[PDB]
Formats: structure tokens, C-alpha cells, sequence
């Protein structure tokens, strides 16, 4: 468990995507998650009622999925500005600061 | 002055592919939407597909839609006729041609090319 | 991939964050931290 | 789909005899008709548009007419050079159709 | 590859521009959060043989 | 009175480079000190535009040309000999046409039937002038609009824009000065509406009118004419509008890959840097279908080519199913004299299932096969063989005249008394087999099937598939992967399919996604040089000129499809910069190591 | 042209076809009267909070 | 039709305000940092390297 702190951040993205993916396979109300059938299946003017209902539900998952990436950004760069802090202070001089 | 050159015919085997290709000179031809024509050995003209100046819009016959599509590349003149899939019914002689059109192509002047032969078997 | 996703790569590559650790450790131990402020 | 018919399939005459070759559409292709004639190893060529307009370079002796779903081609004085298949072409819309052809042969 | 869906789409505005952007602007960033790390030194230092 | 001018042959086309010419005000809002980008029908920079020479020097060639989408007309002359225009279709008396005319005093639109000439013309006579429109048209009639204002008309260029939108034939025009000739001058100017005319009818086809004078056909002179003609394409245009609401500059975003930059970022300025524009997708080139062979068709033909046939009032049932019913085999069959299907079409069978299928077969007359019909009554009708209103089935009947007659009457066949079927009697007394095919399709397993239809397997291209009713899109490959006998295709962690089974050769396919990814400008910045490289993100070079559909681009940008400079990445296809073996500080990051700069080219 | 705000005499230049302008955010801003063809600023009707 | 305007227009401020709350803890962070910079380089001298 020695890096378990570079691997948690992979096994967190890695989540995060097969999580967005999935997500495709959800109906969201409609007919069917195939697009496909919808087309094949219904006329125009029915058909896009159950598309909106897949743009909806995949667009908002997009969405959930940005978001989280962009809070999990932020503290990735705070480690990062921290690491930076400490190659600085540590690496190239002596530190006096405790612990 | 206007002609019309077909090439890439010859024989190829059913389930198979061969693209066609003419090349026009002596007019503006990327003013000028485009036709295929095809006659099958003893019978009539069959109307193939037609695509537009623009190289945008294209239109086909039922009894090549899904299997035939039109291009032209309007940098070197030259009008195409990519098909897949031919089975032996598409034997014909292939023409490319300017056929006048007072509803869509606009055209007010008939040119016709000599027309390639296509053998599928 | 399927779906549109994509992944980039970085810019430096890891031998070339190797090369910049060695740098690093060179540095220091043949000259401290003098080459951290100067020369 | 717009159909096209002709009739007869088949004519023969002689020089000097009024040949007549009937055109019909199945739906109304309004004066939208090209009528062609084409002769063995050649390409079509066109002697009217819409209807009844002759084209530059067409003998006098040829004409025709109609509206909607019954159209006429006509030769007033047939020559020995006019023996050819004749097509009718509609393109009111698209996909573009040609009838069976009318074959004019020499009595 | 639905064009149907993708005309659809765009009567939403501008949604996928900004979704685009953000993770672009991660993407750029974790150039940034490398180079500061590491990129500290102008020169690069050998070891003595 | 029409006269023959075009005695001559066609001559052949000259083309000029438009440069940056055509490009009007698209609406009547002002803006000002912005960049707008906006979607509409212009002249293509830098495009061939053709030369006419309408009267060549006494050789008259005016033509009649296609309209398409729109026209950008431009002509240089100080004789007034070009006066006005007709659009239309047909251009008789058969549809309505729009006659524009311009003269001394003022301009005069009409739109009527009229019954243009040959080779049309506005006829000038010197007395005071005179001036005959009867020279362009023989009559006209049934007119809808008509409109009269003032004239539309170094040396002066004239530009002209027409368009047919919704009804409304819109003009727009410029006149500027020009010290050019057998040329279009470069620089940029916008064209202004003119007039919006609601007219109401289709263009198709027009033609210049030029105006000939009295000084048949051999007494009209004019001196040589000129005028060029391109056409107007769906086309991205940035506008760029200064501090008074005129349009200064523009962007034609499909020219060339800067040009694109330039669109995406709304200016007219673009810094050093890599600026993702646009995305390349590869798109299908087969439609793949593959299913099992046909392993046992329905046993149809044993009740068509039965030795004997029941009594009417005693027809015989044979069930049919388990087995693939090719009824096209029926259907195209020569051995019969009707063939006519209720509720179904008998060319669409051989695509549908039922959960059973039901074959009824017996002799009658020939005058009693029109009663085998839903809605039908009759002696066989009504009392031996009777069909419901929603029917569903084929009903086929052939002549056995050969077969079910015999000499002096053949009474082992009755119906609801014996028929005394005879070789010698009428069309309508002959015996007659018929077989009744009905179709059962209830809450239930499907039992009878028509046969599939398989194509040939293509691999290492993007196809189109559908394997046994599984489809998809992507690159079939030949598979390393060991299936067990029972599994058909397999599925990876994301359980998405990335492997079928062939149903036919039980081979293992690997199924991998068509190629796509962005498209990037890598630029040293418009201050410094207008050369730029593109780079073609997660792609192999040998598939770029298909990702981004060269064929459909302009010369310039099919420079970048490919060329002498083609370096492979891990970043992707880079394309316009030369790799040099030097290193240097990183200038624009490409990835992986790879930067590029402007050293004069671009190098990698 | 149909909206609500405040109409004031603008010193904007106007070119002979054009009836109205708009900002940087596609908005009108300005409109020419039909007729007088005097060009006028539109302005949003005061709002704020308390 | 109009709740679907309703739910498209408070979707698109919803995006907004998020971004923003986002946006808003670096520029905190980053003027968290110019007070520190103050204090310890303005207001007196550091031996913290760089
Ligand atoms: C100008 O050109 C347009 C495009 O060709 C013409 O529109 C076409 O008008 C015809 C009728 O005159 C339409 O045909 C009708 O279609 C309906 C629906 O299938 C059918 O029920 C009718 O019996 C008839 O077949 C045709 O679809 C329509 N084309 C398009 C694309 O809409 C227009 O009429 C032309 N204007 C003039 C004055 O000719
Ligand atoms: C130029 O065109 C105008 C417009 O058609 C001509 O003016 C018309 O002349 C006829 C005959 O005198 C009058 O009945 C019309 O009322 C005039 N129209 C207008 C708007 O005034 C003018 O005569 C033409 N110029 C020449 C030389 O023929
Ligand atoms: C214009 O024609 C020339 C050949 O004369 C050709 O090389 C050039 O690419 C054409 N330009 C365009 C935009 O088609
Ligand atoms: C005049 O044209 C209009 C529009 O095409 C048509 O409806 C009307 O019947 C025509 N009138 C005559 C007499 O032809
Ligand atoms: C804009 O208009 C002013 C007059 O209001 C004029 O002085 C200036 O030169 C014009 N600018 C341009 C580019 O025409
Ligand atoms: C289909 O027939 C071919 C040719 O005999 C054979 O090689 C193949 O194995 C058969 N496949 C199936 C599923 O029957
Ligand atoms: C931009 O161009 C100017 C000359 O017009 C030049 O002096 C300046 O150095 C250039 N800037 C860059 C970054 O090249
Ligand atoms: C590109 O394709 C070729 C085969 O055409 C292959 O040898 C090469 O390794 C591929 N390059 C990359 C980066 O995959
Ligand atoms: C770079 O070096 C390789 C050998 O490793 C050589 O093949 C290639 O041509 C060289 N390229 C340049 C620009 O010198
Ligand atoms: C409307 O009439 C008034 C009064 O004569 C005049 O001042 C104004 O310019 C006219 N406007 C238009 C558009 O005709």
C-alpha cells in the first residue's frame, strides 16, 4: 500500500470513466438506448421524442462527468503546487520549517 | 468542342466492386450537375444517379440505392461512379452525361460520353 | 473509444522527468544548494 | 416513382410516311418530357425538350406535343436516316425515368 | 453518427463548446503541474565518473 | 420579329481567379467593430469564375446558363451594351419568367409567359433613339408582377449578386472604378441590396441581354462584350465590420487550414500556438451481412406437385414449419396461372416469420377459382372453402386440365355432386388445383422463416456489419482470441462487443472503431509567416487523406492531406513540418517529447 | 422589431439599408424609426435590487 | 413549450453558477498566496527558497 496515493488517483479517473460509458446503456425513459432502433422503429415525429429523452439523460451525465473532473483538478493541482513547494524548500535548500 | 471520356470498365466477379470515371473538357463543367446512364445489351436506357454542381446533393436510382454512390472531383473535370457489391443484373454499358434539365440541373444544352462496358460474371 | 473518448499524451515524456531527477540529484550533491540560487 | 410507357414498341414505315410514337406517364410529368433518339453503338440524342421545344440543329419534319400524361412525337416525312429507337424521358422529379423505346424500322 | 440526434442537438445552444473547453483546460493544465515540479533546474547536472 | 445571330459554334471557356470578390452585406443589420461570423450562400475565394465573351471581334455567343444556387455576375465595359437579364425555367410560354431590363431614364421588372427568341436581344434604332423590347420576346402574357425604378447600370467594374430564396429574388450590386483588364482586381468590397423582389417562381436557367444596333439577323451590330459568371455555395464566412457598419474584410473558412484557425478563434489574428479547428472521422465503405447457411427449406413443393388433390368439400391441410420458406420459389414459378396474396405482399415474404404456415389444397372449376377470395360468396364460397375478410395468405391456382380429366368425365371429384371433369371442355370447366398458403403470426416462437441473404466478408477496412442480427461499426480483423463452440461474439470490460464469430466460416474477428480524433493548426503566428502544419490527432498517416475527405476540399487544404512532410508521432500524423535530428528548446508542445517551431519553415 | 426599454437619439452612422443594430451578444441596440429614419439607442428599463 | 425554455434556461444558469463557484476557490487560493507573499517578502525576509 506504499503508493497508494498515485494509484487511488488512477483507480478514481479510471472509475470515472467506465462510469460515463455505461451510462450509454441506459434508456432514460426511452424506447431502447440504441438510437438505432428509435430510427428504425418509429417515424419522425415519434422518433425524436425518444431521442430527446437520450440526449437528455446523456447529456446530462456528460456533464456530471466534467464537473467532478474539474473539482478533482483543483486538488490535484494543490498537490502539484505543493510538491513544487517542496522541491524548492527541501530539495534545493535546507528547510527550518517543522515536519 | 465538349466531350465526355468514360473509363475503368472491364470484368469483375459478383459481390465485387469497380469504380468508374469520366473526364470532361471543352465546357464549365462545375456549372453543371451530372448524370450515370446505363443500357444492359438489348434493352433500353436505365437512369443511374445524378449528383449536383456543388458535388453536394446526390440522388439515385431504387435499383442502386445502397450499393452505388456518385462523387466528382470538380478541381480535375472528372465525374465518378464508385460501385460495390454489383451483381450480374448490372451488366451494361456506362455513360456519363449532361441531359437537359429545365427543373434541376438547369442545363440547356444534351451532352452524352461513348459509354463503358461493365461486366459482371 | 467508441463512444469519442480519447486520451492525450503528456508533453514530457518519463525519461525525460528521469532526466530532470538526475539533474536534481547531481546538482546537489556536487554543489548543495548553491546551484538552486545562482551558479 | 414516376412510370413510363410507350406505345407501340415496334413501327415500321416507309420515306415519306407520318410516323407517330405515343408517350405516357403514369403520374403528370406537366410538359417535363425529352424525347430521344438513338441509334446502335451510339449515345442518345436529344431532338426535344419540355414537350415540344425542337433543339438547335433538329430537321423541321420532327415536332411533338402534350401536357400532363399523354405526349406525341411525330415525323411528318420519315427519312431514310430517322430509323432509330426513340425514348421518352420525364423529369418532373427525380428519380429520372426512360420509357421501353419505340423502334422505327424501314417497311 | 446520427444526424437525426445531431441536429437535435444543437437546438440545446452551446452546451458541448463549454463541456470541451473544461476538459481542455484540465488537459493543458496537467502540463503546467508537471513543469513546475520538475522543471527546476536551467542546466542539466552530471555525476562525477 | 426574332432573328438567327447564333451562327456560330460555342466557343471554349475561359475561367479568372476570383480572389476576394463576391461577398455582400448577408442582412440589413448594422454592426460595427466586430467580427460576425455568419452561414450563407457566397462566391468561394480564390475560385474560377468563367470569362464569357458574348460578342467576340462579328461572332455572337451569348448563352443560356444554369442558375444552381445563386450568381455572381461582374462585367467591365463603357458601351452599355449588356442592359439586362431573364431567369426562369423553361423560358417559354409555358411558365412564367422574370424579364429585367435597364435603359436611359430607368429600370423595368416584369415577370409574365413570355415567348422568348432563339437568341434574345433588346433592339436599338437611331432616328432621337428608339429602343424594342419585341426583340427579346415574340408576346406575353398572364403577367403577376411588375416593378419600375431607377437604373440598375480607367473604366467602371459593375458586380452583381442574384439570388431566388422563398419566393424572393433578391439583387445586390457595387460599382467601383478599375485601371485592370481580362481580370478581376484583388482587394476586398462588399456588395449592398439592391432590391427584394416577391415574385414568387422558380429559376432555374438565365441569360444576359445584351442591346445590338440597326446599323435579317446581319443588320444588327454592337461592339465586343464581356461578362463573367461563378456560383454561389453554402459557405462559413468571418465578417469583419469597422466603426461605421461596413464590411472591411473576410474569412473564408474552408480556403485553407488557417483560414479555419482564424474562424474558430474570431479573428483576424492568430498568435503563436497549436489550435484545435475541427475533427476527422473515417466513414464506412461496404455494408457487410453475414448469416448461417440454409439448412432445410419448407416442404412446399410436396403439395404443388401432389399426385392427387382433394375434393373442394374436402380440402387437405399440410402444417408447415421448422424450416426456411423461400417463397420466391413459388412466386417467380412459371407452373402457375394466378398468384394473388391478401393482408401480405408476395415479394416481401421472403423477409417474414410466422409461428405457423398452413397449405390447403383441392380441385375445382376454373370459373369457381375467382370464389377463393375473402368477401366472396358462391357454391365453393359458401359450402366448401370459405376465407375470412382478414385473411392473411397467398392463394395460387394452376390449370390441370392434363392431370384431373379424364374421357367421358371425371366424377371422383365433387364438391357442395361430382364436376365429370372432361380434356375436351371450355377454359372455365377444366379442372383447376389450387393451394391456399395462410399465415399464422400469434403471441408466439416464430416456426417458419423466410432465407437470409449473406454477403462477402471484408476485413481491414471500415464496414458496415450485421452478423446474425448483430451490427455495428468498425474495422473487422482476424482475431487471436479462442471463443468457446458455444460463444458467438464476445464483449470487453466496458461490455461493449469488440469480437464476432463469422457465422458461416466460425472464424474470430476482432472489431476495433473507425478511425477518428481532432484536427490541430500548429502556426509560428500570422506577424511572422502564413505557413502553418497540421497535425491529425491519434491517426495513422496512411488513412489521412480519407479521415478528412481531401476529394471535398479546396486545392489548398488538399495540400495538408498529404505530401513530402509526413512525420509519424505518438501524437499523432504531423503534416507541413520537416523532423529535424537537432533538439532546441520547446517552443509550440506537440506531445510526447515533439515540439515544433518556425526556423524559413516549420520544423519539428 | 418588437421589445421593451428606452428610446433616446443616437450618434450612430447607420448605412442607407440598414434598420437595426446589435452588440457584441446579438441583442438590438439601436433602431431606425421608418419614418423619420432617425436612428435611436435602445436601453434596458432601470432594474437593480434594494 | 414554455418549460422547456424554463428548463434549458435554468440548466444554462445552473452551469454558470457552478463554473464560477469553481473559478472563484483558485482566485481564493491564489490571493491566499499574495497575502502570505506579502507578509513573509514585504514585510520581512525569507530564507524560503524560491
Ligand atoms: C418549384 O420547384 C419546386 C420543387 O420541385 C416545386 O415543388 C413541387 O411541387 C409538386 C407539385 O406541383 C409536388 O408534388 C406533389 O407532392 C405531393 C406529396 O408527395 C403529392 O401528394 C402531389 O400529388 C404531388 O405529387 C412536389 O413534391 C414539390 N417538390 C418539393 C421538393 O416540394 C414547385 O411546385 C415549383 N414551382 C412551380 C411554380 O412550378
Ligand atoms: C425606359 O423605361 C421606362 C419605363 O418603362 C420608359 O418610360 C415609360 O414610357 C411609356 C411610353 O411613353 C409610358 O407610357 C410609361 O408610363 C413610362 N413609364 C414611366 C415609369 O415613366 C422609358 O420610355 C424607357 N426609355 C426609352 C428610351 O424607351
Ligand atoms: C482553377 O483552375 C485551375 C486550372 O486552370 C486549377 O489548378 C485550380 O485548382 C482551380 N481552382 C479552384 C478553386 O478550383
Ligand atoms: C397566371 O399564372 C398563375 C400563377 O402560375 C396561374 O395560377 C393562373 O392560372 C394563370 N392564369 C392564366 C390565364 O393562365
Ligand atoms: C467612418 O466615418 C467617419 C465619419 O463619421 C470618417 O471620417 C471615417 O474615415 C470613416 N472610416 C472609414 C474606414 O471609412
Ligand atoms: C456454409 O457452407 C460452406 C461451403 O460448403 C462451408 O464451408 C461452411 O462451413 C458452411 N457454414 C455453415 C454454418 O454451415
Ligand atoms: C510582429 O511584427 C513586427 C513588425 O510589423 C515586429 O517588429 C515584431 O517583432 C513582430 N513580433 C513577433 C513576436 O514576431
Ligand atoms: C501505421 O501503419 C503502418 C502500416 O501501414 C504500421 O506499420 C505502423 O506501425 C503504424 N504506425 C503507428 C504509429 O501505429
Ligand atoms: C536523422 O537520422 C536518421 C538516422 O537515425 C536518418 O535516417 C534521417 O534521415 C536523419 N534526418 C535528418 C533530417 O537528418
Ligand atoms: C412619411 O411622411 C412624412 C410627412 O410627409 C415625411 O416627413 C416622412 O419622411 C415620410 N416617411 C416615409 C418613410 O415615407
Amino acid at each position: 500500500s506504499a503508493l497508494g496515493k498515485l494509484q487511488d488517483v488512477v483507480n478514481q479517473n479510471a472509475q470515472a470513466l467506465n462510469t460515463l460509458v455505461k451510462q450509454l446503456s441506459s434508456n432514460f425513459g426511452a424506447i431502447s438506448s440504441v438510437l438505432n432502433d428509435i430510427l428504425s422503429r418509429l417515424d419522425p415525429p415519434e422518433a425524436e421524442v425518444q431521442i430527446d429523452r437520450l440526449i437528455t439523460g446523456r447529456l446530462q451525465s456528460l456533464q456530471t462527468y466534467v464537473t467532478q473532473q474539474l473539482i478533482r483538478a483543483a486538488e490535484i493541482r494543490a498537490s502539484a503546487n505543493l510538491a513544487a513547494t517542496k522541491m524548492s524548500e527541501c530539495v534545493l535548500g535546507q528547510s527550518k520549517r517543522v515536519d | 468542342e465538349v466531350q465526355l471520356v468514360e473509363s475503368g470498365g472491364g470484368v469483375v466477379q459478383p459481390g465485387g466492386s469497380l469504380r468508374l470515371s469520366c473526364a470532361a473538357s471543352g465546357f464549365t463543367f462545375n456549372s453543371y450537375g451530372m448524370h450515370w446512364v446505363r443500357q444492359a445489351p438489348g434493352k433500353g436506357l436505365e437512369w443511374v444517379a445524378f449528383i449536383r454542381y456543388d458535388g453536394g446533393n446526390k440522388y439515385y436510382a431504387d435499383s442502386v440505392k445502397g450499393r452505388f454512390t456518385i462523387s466528382r472531383d470538380n478541381s480535375k473535370n472528372t465525374l465518378y461512379l464508385q460501385m460495390k457489391s454489383l451483381r450480374a443484373e448490372d451488366t451494361a454499358v456506362y455513360y456519363c452525361a449532361n441531359l437537359k434539365d429545365s427543373r434541376y440541373s438547369g442545363s440547356y444544352y444534351d451532352y452524352w460520353g461513348q459509354g463503358t462496358l461493365v461486366t459482371v460474371s | 473509444k467508441f463512444n469519442g473518448l480519447t486520451v492525450l499524451p503528456p508533453l514530457l515524456t518519463d525519461e525525460m522527468i528521469a532526466q530532470y531527477t538526475s539533474a536534481l540529484l547531481a546538482g546537489t550533491i556536487t554543489s548543495g544548494w548553491t546551484f538552486g540560487a545562482g551558479p | 416513382v414516376i412510370w413510363m410507357t410507350q406505345s407501340p414498341s415496334s413501327l415500321s414505315a416507309s420515306v415519306g410516311d407520318r410516323v407517330t410514337i405515343t408517350c405516357q406517364a403514369s403520374q403528370d410529368i406537366r410538359f417535363y418530357l425529352n424525347w430521344y433518339q438513338q441509334k446502335p453503338g451510339k449515345a442518345p440524342k436529344l431532338l426535344i425538350s419540355d414537350a415540344s421545344n425542337m433543339e438547335t440543329g433538329v430537321p423541321s419534319r420532327f415536332s411533338g406535343s402534350g401536357s400532363g400524361t399523354d405526349f406525341t412525337f411525330t415525323i411528318s416525312s420519315l427519312q431514310p436516316e430517322d430509323i432509330a429507337t426513340y425514348y421518352c424521358q420525364q423529369y418532373d422529379n427525380l428519380p429520372f425515368t426512360f420509357g421501353p423505346g419505340t423502334k422505327v424500322d424501314f417497311k | 453518427d446520427s444526424t437525426e440526434c445531431s441536429n437535435l442537438l444543437l437546438q440545446y445552444g452551446s452546451f458541448c463548446t463549454q463541456l470541451n473547453r473544461a476538459l481542455t483546460g484540465i488537459a493543458v493544465e496537467q502540463d503546467k503541474n508537471t513543469q513546475e515540479v520538475f522543471a527546476q533546474v536551467k542546466q542539466i547536472y552530471k555525476t562525477p565518473p | 420579329q426574332c432573328v438567327n445571330l447564333t451562327t456560330r459554334t460555342q466557343l471554349p471557356p475561359a475561367y479568372t481567379n476570383s480572389f476576394t470578390r463576391g461577398v455582400y452585406y448577408p442582412d440589413k443589420v448594422f454592426r460595427s467593430s466586430v467580427l460576425h461570423s455568419t452561414q450563407d450562400l457566397f462566391l468561394p475565394f480564390f475560385s474560377n469564375v468563367t470569362w464569357f465573351h458574348a460578342i467576340h471581334v462579328k461572332r455572337f455567343d451569348n448563352p443560356v446558363l444554369p442558375f444552381n444556387d445563386g450568381v455572381y455576375f461582374a462585367s467591365t465595359e463603357k458601351s452599355n451594351i449588356i442592359r439586362g437579364w431573364i431567369f426562369g425555367t423553361t423560358l417559354d410560354s409555358k411558365t412564367q419568367s422574370l424579364l429585367i431590363v435597364n435603359n436611359a431614364t430607368n429600370v423595368v421588372i416584369k415577370v409574365c409567359e413570355f415567348q422568348f427568341c432563339n437568341d434574345p436581344f433588346l433592339g436599338v434604332y437611331y432616328h432621337s433613339w428608339m429602343e424594342s423590347e419585341f426583340r427579346v420576346y415574340s408576346s406575353a402574357n398572364n403577367c403577376t408582377f411588375e416593378y419600375v425604378s431607377q437604373p440598375f447600370l480607367f473604366k467602371n467594374l459593375r458586380e452583381f449578386v442574384f439570388k431566388n430564396i422563398d419566393g424572393y429574388f433578391k439583387i445586390y450590386s457595387k460599382h467601383t472604378p478599375i485601371n485592370l483588364v481580362r481580370d478581376l482586381p484583388q482587394g476586398f468590397s462588399a456588395l449592398e441590396p439592391l432590391v427584394d423582389l416577391p415574385i414568387g417562381i422558380n429559376i432555374t436557367r438565365f441569360q444576359t441581354l445584351l442591346a445590338l444596333h440597326r446599323s435579317s439577323s446581319s443588320g444588327w451590330t454592337a461592339g465586343a462584350a464581356a461578362y463573367y459568371v461563378g456560383y454561389l455555395q453554402p459557405r462559413t464566412f468571418l465578417l469583419k465590420y469597422n466603426e461605421n457598419g461596413t464590411i472591411t474584410d473576410a474569412v473564408d473558412c474552408a480556403l485553407d487550414p488557417l483560414s479555419e484557425t482564424k474562424c474558430t478563434l474570431k479573428s483576424f489574428t492568430v498568435e503563436k500556438g497549436i489550435y484545435q479547428t475541427s475533427n476527422f472521422r473515417v466513414q464506412p465503405t461496404e455494408s457487410i451481412v453475414r448469416f448461417p447457411n440454409i439448412t432445410n427449406l419448407c416442404p412446399f413443393g410436396e403439395v404443388f406437385n401432389a399426385t392427387r388433390f382433394a375434393s373442394v368439400y374436402a380440402w387437405n391441410r399440410k402444417r408447415i414449419s421448422n424450416c426456411v420458406a423461400d417463397y420466391s420459389v413459388l412466386y417467380n414459378s412459371a407452373s402457375f396461372s394466378t398468384f394473388k396474396c391478401y393482408g401480405v405482399s408476395p415479394t416481401k415474404l421472403n423477409d417474414l416469420c410466422f409461428t405457423n404456415v398452413y397449405a390447403d389444397s383441392f380441385v375445382i372449376r376454373g370459373d369457381e377459382v375467382r370464389q377463393i377470395a375473402p368477401g366472396q360468396t358462391g357454391k365453393i364460397a359458401d359450402y366448401n372453402y370459405k376465407l375470412p375478410d382478414d385473411f392473411t395468405g397467398c392463394v395460387i391456382a394452376w390449370n390441370s386440365n392434363n392431370l384431373d380429366s379424364k374421357v367421358g368425365g371425371n366424377y371422383n371429384y365433387l364438391y357442395r355432386q361430382s364436376y365429370g371433369f372432361q380434356p375436351t371442355n371450355g377454359v372455365g370447366y377444366q379442372p383447376y388445383r389450387v393451394v391456399v398458403l395462410s399465415f399464422e403470426l400469434l403471441h408466439a416462437p416464430a416456426t417458419v422463416c423466410g432465407p437470409k441473404k449473406s454477403t462477402n466478408l471484408v476485413k481491414n477496412k471500415c464496414v458496415n456489419f450485421n452478423f446474425n442480427g448483430l451490427t455495428g461499426t468498425g474495422v473487422l480483423t482476424e482475431s487471436n482470441k479462442k471463443f468457446l463452440p458455444f460463444q458467438q461474439f464476445g464483449r470487453d470490460i466496458a461490455d461493449t462487443t469488440d469480437a464476432v464469430r463469422d457465422p458461416q466460416t466460425l472464424e474470430i474477428l476482432d472489431i476495433t472503431p473507425c478511425s477518428f480524433g481532432g484536427v490541430s493548426v500548429i502556426t509560428p503566428g500570422t506577424n511572422t509567416s502564413n505557413q502553418v502544419a497540421v497535425l491529425y490527432q491519434d491517426v495513422n498517416c496512411t488513412e489521412v487523406p480519407v479521415a478528412i475527405h481531401a476529394d471535398q476540399l479546396t486545392p489548398t487544404w488538399r495540400v495538408y492531406s498529404t505530401g513530402s512532410n509526413v512525420f509519424q508521432t505518438r501524437a499523432g500524423c504531423l503534416i507541413g513540418a520537416e523532423h529535424v535530428n537537432n533538439s532546441y528548446e520547446c517552443d509550440i508542445p506537440i506531445g510526447a517529447g515533439i515540439c515544433a517551431s518556425y526556423q524559413q519553415s516549420i520544423i519539428a
